[PDB]
This record gives C-alpha cells, structure tokens and sequence, in this order.
C-alpha cells in the first residue's frame, strides 16, 4: 500500500540542546563551552 | 406480514488453523427457520422497469 | 505445504504494482519449500512454442500472499486435488461456471512486468478455457507444420513440434485403417441422403474432394482375419491416441471453476474460486 | 556419549566488530525504510563559494 | 489419514510373513479373460494359443508382491534371486518363479502386455494368515507412515524398494537440477524378437510430470531394434503397386474427371483413377510398443542402506493410469 | 528504547590481542 | 459439502422404487445446498454424444441415503481429504478391487426410470473399469461399422454377448458417435497420406521402418490441418477416459457383481 | 573496524506444518545491519596460496 518510511534513529549521545541558547535570548557569559 | 417467519440463532462456533503468513481464524454460525402462517404469506410484485 | 519465495529490495514504486499480482501462476523448477524470486524468470516474447513446451517440464504455483519480504505460493498440483484457491482471469476470453481452465503462454509478447529494480521480467501466462485454448494450440501447430494478433515463429524447434504431430499420426495408420478407408465412398453416398451426414463432415475436408477423385477396390484378404478382427483394434487405437492428443501439443486441463449464487461468467481481471482437478 | 560444547558470540574476539543491539519490534517495523543518511566533512577553502 | 484396502488371497506370489512391511503390491487380472482376449489379440504369424498353455501350465491367487515379480525379469541382481528363493518360506517356490517367467514372456509374444494385467495397490502394512491363506493390507492413498502396524517394534514403517531396479533419471539425464520434491513412475520394458524376447523391470523417480520423449530417448536401443524385428513372420506382399501412390496432383485441378454423389454403383463412372492403400504386414502401433509406465506418487528421498535396498523417504501414494510409449 | 515525538530543546574471556 | 434435493412427494411403491437406487450417480448443475427433481433428470432415450458432452459441463455427486422427504448427495471431484462413500454399481460386468472407475452414458440398452407419478424420467450413467471400458465403447462402434456396408467381452472369469442392436428404442442413439469416430480417423489418414506422398512405397520390412525410426530421433492442406488438430482434440477430450473414482473396498469380497454396492474413495 | 556494522536482532518465529513423519518446526528470526562510518571499514589479504 505505497509504503514510506519512519523516524530514524539517532544515537543515544545526541546532545544537540544549543537552543538554550537560541530559544529566546543567548548567554553567551557560562553557556558556551558545553556545547 | 407481522410474524411469516421465525428464526434461531446458535452458538459461534471458531476454528482455527495455521498458514505461512501466520493464523487465519474462520468464524461460522448455524441458523435455521420455519413458516408460520397457513398458506401464502408473501406476494413478488413487478413494479417497474 | 506453501512454498517461500524470498525478495531483494525493490522499489517502493513497483511493490504497489507486484502486490496487485495475487491471481497469476508461477513456474518453478523444483519444489524446495525455501525458494528465491532470481530462480523463477523469463525472457519477454518470442516462440510461444519453446515455453508451451517448457510449460510441461516444469510445475505450476498459485501465489496468494505478497509481502516486501518474502511470497507465499502454492504448489498448484502435485498430490491434491480439492485445494479449493482464488487465480484472478488473466485471459482474453470470459469463463463460465464449470469450465476447465488451460495455463497458454501470452501472445505478442505485450504484456509483462518489465521489473527494474532488479533487471528481471515475469511473463505470467494467460487462462483461457480448454474449448478456445484447443483451437489456439491447433493453429499454431498448423502454422509451425506450414513451414516445412499475429506472432513470428522461431524456426529452431518448429522441427520438434512437427516432429511430435507426424508421429502421433504416423502411427495412427494400421492395417484396419485401409478397411476404414475402403468406405469413404459409402459414407460421402450417406452425406446426401441425410443432413446431419453432410453436417459431420466438414466443408473443405480434404476428404469430400478425394472421395470422387480416385477409386479403391475391395480390401485385401489380411493374414488370419479369419481369427483376429482389425478395425476393433485400429478403433481402439484410434481413442487411445486422440484421448491424449490434445495433452502432447498443448497443456492439460490444470483445475476447474465453480461458484454458488452470483453471476456466472467472471469477466477479466477478476477473482474466480476454482477447485483443482 | 558426546557432549555439545556449546559457543557464546559476545565472548568471541569477532564481537568488536559490530554492534548488536535487540531490536524486539523490527520484524513489524521492517516494511518500509529508516533511510538515515551520517555525514560528511567539509574544508573551508578561500575565495567566495 | 490415510485409507486401506484389503484383499483375502493366496500366499502364492507375496507372503507377508516373508517380507517385513513397506513394499509395494499389485493386483493380478483374473487369467480368463486374458487367455480369452489372446484368441483375438495375438498377430497374425504368431501361435494364437501358447499363453493358454502358458497359463494352464501354472497349475483365487490375485496378488504378487513387486519384490517377487521384479525376480521373474531379466534384469535383477542375483542376491535378489537368491533371497526370494532361500528365504521365502513356500514348496516349489522356484519352479513357479520359472513358470511365471515362461507366462509373462508369453504374454508380450501374443500382444496382450503385462501391464494390461497389473494393477498396483499401495504398500502392505498388516496380514493375518490360515495355512496358505492370507489376507494382505496396503495403503492406498495419503502417505505411507500415516497407518498403525501391530508389529510394535516399528508402529509406523516406510517404502522399501530392491535396489537392483530402481533408476534415476535426473542425474541420469543431468538436467542440473536440484533434489526437492521428486515424482515416482513404475515403469516396464517390453522387447519383442519371436522366441527371443524379455522384459525389464523399473522404478523410476524424477521431477519430471510428463515421462514421453524422456523415456523415448532413454530407451532409444529399445525402440530402434523393436521397431524392424517387430513386424517378423508376417507376409508382406510383393513389390508395392504404383498405383499405391495417393495421387495428389488432382485435388486443384480445375478440369479434372468428376462424379457427382448419388451416381455411385457402376455407372459410366469407370474414368476414375484406381487407388489401392495397400498396408498389410507393416508395423502397427502395437508393434512398436516398448515401454509402458504409470505415475506412483510424490517422494522426498532415497537413501540405499541393508541384500541391497532402497527407502524412500514421505512416500505419499497416489496412483494414475497406465500409460503408452510406442512412439 | 523507542519514543514518541515528545522532544527536549565486563567480564575476562581468553583471547590473543 | 453435501446437497440436499426437494423431493416432491410422488407416491407410495414406486418412492419405495427409487429407495433402491441409494448408490447411483447423478449430476447437479451447480454446487448449492438446495435442489430439486426436475433439473437433475435428462431424458429417458438420446444420443451417446449430448449426455457426453452434458457429464463434462456438470458437477458429479452420489446418492446418499433418501428419506422420503429430501435426498442427500456429495460431488466427487471437490471433497475433504478425500473421504468414503459407496458407489452402486450399474455395469454389465463386475469390477474387481484395485480398479479405476468411469462414467459413461449407457452405450447398451438403456435404463430410464420411469416415474409415471409426478412425470418426469431419470438416466443414470453407467460404472466401468478404465480399461474395459476404453473396449466396450470400440466394440460398439465397430459392430455399426460393418453394418455400414465375433463381440465377445471377457471379465474376471465368464464372457458377455453385447445384446444386438436395436434391443432398445433404436440404435439411433448411437449413431452420431460412430459417425465422428470414423470420418476423423479417415481424416487423419488422408491428411498424413498427403503431407508425405511416398510413405506407402517405401520397403515395407526395411524402408519404412527405418523411416519410422530416423523420424523418432534426430482448398489448402494446412487449414485442414489445423481443423482436423481440433476435432481430435475436442473429440478425444469428451470421451470420458478421466477415472474419478478407484475401488478401495475394506472388509469385504474382493469382488463386486453388477447390482450390488461397494466402498470407493475419490481420486 | 572498532564499530563498523550496526546490527538489529529481531524476534524468534516459529511454523508448525502437520505431515506423516511427524512434525517439522521450521524455527525463523529476521536481522537488520547498516554500515555507519564515511569511507570503507574493512579489506581483503590474498595472504597464503
């Protein structure tokens, strides 16, 4: 029936979470370094 | 008409069986009826073409 | 016992088509449950004769499940004959109730599965009822037999096929033959007083014109006629030859059809439950 | 008699190759694709791309 | 399951206490209609009453075991002979071997074939016996091992086939296939030279649905010294007239003689061409006749394993109609 | 371990080395 | 699958009549669970060859026991597993165990059954081993051939005198089938005559045998050909030849005489 | 490689097929795998002859 596909999978170790810098406004004072 | 006919229902009866792309159920059910009125008690009636 | 046939990855496009295939019939070689799709292949059109013939060497298979991973199929007949199953009508024709059905190769090579994602086509055959297909096989061998919806021949196996007709005929001739000939007159005298006479025989029957052509004399005494009898033993012949001539230059009746309550004939490209005889 | 000295794949040497993780509900998930591409690094080389 | 059949009878051809279960029988033709049918079946030349003596030479018994009958061949390996003679419990057992030998190479002499007398049945799996008077029981359809015999140290059994006999025909033919699931054919061979003439035993397995142009080629020095020393000890007449020749030049001739029906007894109609199809003493289908086989059943495998032998392996029986190969 | 669109934003074998 | 058929209620006697006939054979058009007397019955006397053709176009089914209310039946060619009934035979001669059995019109003296109560007719076609049957039908036409311008059958010990002709309503009823038989056979004959001219002038003892042989191994006659493939076939197909039964009779003699019934299993 | 192939295990499947010889238990279990890292992860030696 036309098959798709599905979410793939990403590493257990994705730690993208930069938008706590972008989500509003970015401190960039401590913030940095983790990412 | 009002009672023509009468009807029975019985037990479901399920019978399964196995196949390569895995169970395939297969439900049935037995049922029967009787006349009631004495003589006719339905009539066709060609109506229109 | 249901046959596997495993897949490689195809084309999302082309398994919405295949998956509409649950109806036409497969030819394997051999009958392993386990089984790979690369195995069962053919080429496209070209000498219907060549797959007639490789349409008895090999062993049919209805498919009934598709799945991207793997394909049940069926072993159509090799020890059963009540297997009540579902072919879909990929025929020309318009089958009735009790009809038996013949599996014929498809003609002018239009129709098959050009299957890119893996270089390789199926030609699912066509079924047609034994009536028609009897005709089909019957002109095709008179045309393969001339040559020493309009396809070429090959040229290459043609001797084969006019091989098997000369000698399923050759020894059709006995020595009871010449006494049933010695009567062609006598019965071409009957073609006028009655009409069904003349019916029976057909118009151009190669027969009708020899009968006023030549004459015979009465047979000649055979050796101990005056014990054996001989047109028994060529009428026996005779029956136990064309009871099997229809099978030798075509395919045998596979399996027939029959259903309850609907409508009676199952126009193309449709479901029709047929038992398996 | 004869025993059956049976073999553990983890405790192979082989194992370091892949990584094999159980996956319960492929068999129903397989019928489509996943379809995850990686990467692929790039030089910052001068003059305007 | 499977269903049985089962057949009262005479030890005289299988003795189930001789042979353990799992071999397949076959159901003898009451000999009166064959001696009968020889009176009109027998070719010209030919005696038109030797299998009556044949027969009456022999002397209700119906059945005869394969292990039995492939003995009474040509072809056999003689530690069969020696075991159907040395271990089969019955008198003048040999002797009768010989006899039979004597009515079956009687039989393809007067043109009435064994296999027009041999009906098959299933495998035996079960017999109780009086004082030469037994009651066999055999299979007839399903698979073999689907029954229940009461030796209780093997409840189920198999199919047991004399090794001596039993011919491939794939790897024989090496079509480079691959063993599945594989036919199984008895098939006989007829060979007809006038007081030199036999008959071959077999037992034949392949995927092969339509035997034919298989067995015509694998049979082929049959066929070809069957086909010209067939026609022997019949008169064929002189040199063949001319007037033999169909004439074939008259059909499309547009001014030819012609004659109207309804004017045919002796009428100024004598202008016709004569033409006298003159067959008498050529070879009849009959004639030509070498082999004669008929589908058995669907098998898995075969494994040779002891006197040699051969077990099959989910024997399912199903049993056809005999079959013709003359051609 | 499978989740849905919610979003954030040894042992001593034997052996030849 | 079993069918059950309405009797209608003809009479006392001649219903008692028909309650011996539980082992026949009749055919139904279609696979359906309710029947009725009036579409399972041809006529009594008609040509060999429309009952032929008819028996190939229906589905077969046996004769269950009857109650005077409604009969039971089963098909043959569809069963489960298949299963066990017993078959009445109807043959001229008997029919041994391990045999395969046929259906054919009755090519002899036919039987009709006459039910001159509710006015209809039923025929019932005939039981008979494959190979003797393949024999009786060329015995019959074989007689008629030389009336165109002896018959003894033997069967498991004692021999029949295939009654003459016209004992019944006529020979009529066989008529078109000697006359198909014969006028396809001379066909072929010519036909093959006139595709290679010289076969009749060949050596008889050497030529055309070695002929024969060296072929074994390695108005337009063409259109004849291709009409004469296809009378044979469709001939030959309708010819019955195709046993749907085999005798597989379990505690009990070895032999069955016309009349009496016996245990057969579906092919 | 130190982790070339990824690789999923999924769930074991059994078949039951009733026959004459008893019973056969064709036992199956379906697998996945995926290389990961940019470029090849694994060569040949034609080392001995």
């Amino acid at each position: 029936i036309e098959v798709h596909s599905h979410r793939a999978l990403f590493d257990i170790f994705k730690r993208f979470r930069s938008d706590d810098n972008n989500l509003y406004g970015a401190e960039f004072d401590a913030l940095l370094g983790t990412y | 008409e009002k009672a023509s006919e009468s009807y029975f229902m019985g037990q479901m009866q399920v019978a399964r069986t196995e196949s390569g792309g895995g169970l395939h159920l297969q439900l049935t059910q037995p049922r029967a009826n009787v006349d009631l009125g004495v003589g006719f008690t339905a009539a066709y009636a060609a109506a229109a073409l | 016992m249901e046959v596997d046939i495993a897949l490689p990855t195809l084309s999302p496009g082309d398994l919405s088509a295949l998956q509409r295939c649950e109806g036409r019939v497969v030819f394997l070689e051999t009958l392993r449950r386990h089984a790979t799709l690369r195995e069962v292949a053919l080429p496209c059109g070209g000498d219907v004769l060549a797959a007639m013939a490789a349409y008895r060497r090999r062993f049919a298979a209805v498919i009934t499940r598709v799945t991207p991973h793997r394909m049940l199929a069926t072993p159509l007949g090799v020890g059963g004959r009540g297997q009540s199953l579902v072919l879909q009508n990929t025929g020309p024709f318009d089958l009735t109730n009790g009809d038996h059905v013949c599996l014929v190769p498809p003609l002018l090579g239009d129709e098959c599965l050009r299957l890119t994602s893996a270089n390789l086509e199926l030609r699912f055959p066509m079924t047609l009822p034994l009536a028609q297909a009897r005709e089909l096989t019957a002109r095709v061998v008179a045309r393969a037999a001339e040559t020493l919806q309009l396809p070429p021949p090959h040229r290459d196996n043609a001797e084969a096929a006019t091989r098997s007709l000369v000698l399923n005929m050759i020894f059709l001739l006995n020595e009871g033959a010449v006494i049933l000939l010695s009567l062609i007159p006598n019965l071409l005298t009957l073609g006028a007083q009655d009409g069904y006479a003349n019916a029976v025989i057909q118009l151009g029957s190669a027969t009708r014109e020899l009968g006023q052509l030549v004459r015979q004399p009465p047979p000649p005494l055979p050796q101990d006629h005056a014990r054996r009898f001989c047109v028994f033993e060529a009428l026996e012949a005779w029956i136990a030859s064309a009871s099997r001539l229809g099978d030798t230059l075509g395919t045998r009746p596979v399996a027939r059809v029959c259903i309850f309550d609907g409508p009676p004939t199952v126009p193309p490209g449709e479901k029709a439950a047929v038992v398996e005889v | 008699c004869s025993t059956l000295s049976l073999v553990r794949f983890l405790e192979l040497g082989l194992s370091v190759a892949c990584v094999c993780t159980k996956f319960p509900e492929l068999s129903y998930v397989a019928e489509g694709t996943i379809q995850f591409e990686v990467q692929q690094p790039m030089i910052a080389r001068d003059g305007p791309h | 399951r499977a269903r049985l059949i089962r057949q009262v009878t005479l030890a005289d051809f299988c003795e189930p206490q001789a042979e353990r279960p799992g071999l397949v029988v076959l159901a003898l033709r009451h000999p009166a209609d064959l001696a009968g049918a020889a009176y009109a079946a027998t070719p010209p030349g030919k005696n038109h009453r030797d299998l009556e003596e044949a027969w009456l030479a022999l002397d209700r018994a119906s059945v005869v075991s394969l292990n039995f009958l492939v003995a009474a061949a040509e072809n056999a390996d003689d530690a069969l002979r020696a075991h159907v003679t040395t271990n089969y419990r019955d008198r003048r057992t040999a002797a009768r071997l010989e006899r039979f030998a004597t009515v079956l190479r009687a039989m393809i002499r007067s043109h009435v074939f064994p296999h027009r007398a041999l009906h098959v049945l299933g495998g035996l799996l079960g017999h109780v016996t009086q004082d030469r008077l037994a009651s066999v029981t055999c299979v007839a359809r399903g698979d073999q091992e689907a029954a229940r015999t009461n030796d209780m140290a093997a409840r189920r059994s198999q199919v047991h086939v004399p090794a001596c006999a039993l011919m491939d025909v794939d790897r024989e033919l090496r079509l480079g296939g691959d063993d599945g699931l594989r036919f199984a054919y008895l098939v006989f061979v007829y060979t007809q030279r006038h007081r030199r003439e036999a008959l071959r035993v077999h037992v034949a397995v392949s995927r092969l649905p339509e035997l034919g142009d298989a067995l015509s080629f694998l049979l082929a020095g049959t066929r070809v010294d069957n086909a010209i020393h067939g026609t022997d000890e019949a008169d064929a007449p002189a040199a063949p007239a001319a007037a033999a020749a169909f004439p074939a030049y008259l059909f499309n001739d547009p001014r030819s003689a012609r004659c109207p029906t309804g004017r045919l007894n002796t009428p100024a109609a004598e202008a016709l061409p004569v033409w006298a199809p003159d067959m008498r003493g050529r070879a009849t289908r009959n004639s030509c006749m070498y082999a004669a086989y008929v589908r058995l059943g669907t098998v898995e495998r075969v494994v040779r394993r002891a006197l040699p032998l051969a077990h099959m392996e989910r024997f399912t029986w199903d049993v056809g109609a005999w079959e013709e190969c003359f051609f | 371990v499978i989740a849905n669109t919610n979003l954030v934003t040894s042992a001593r074998v034997r052996a030849d080395l």
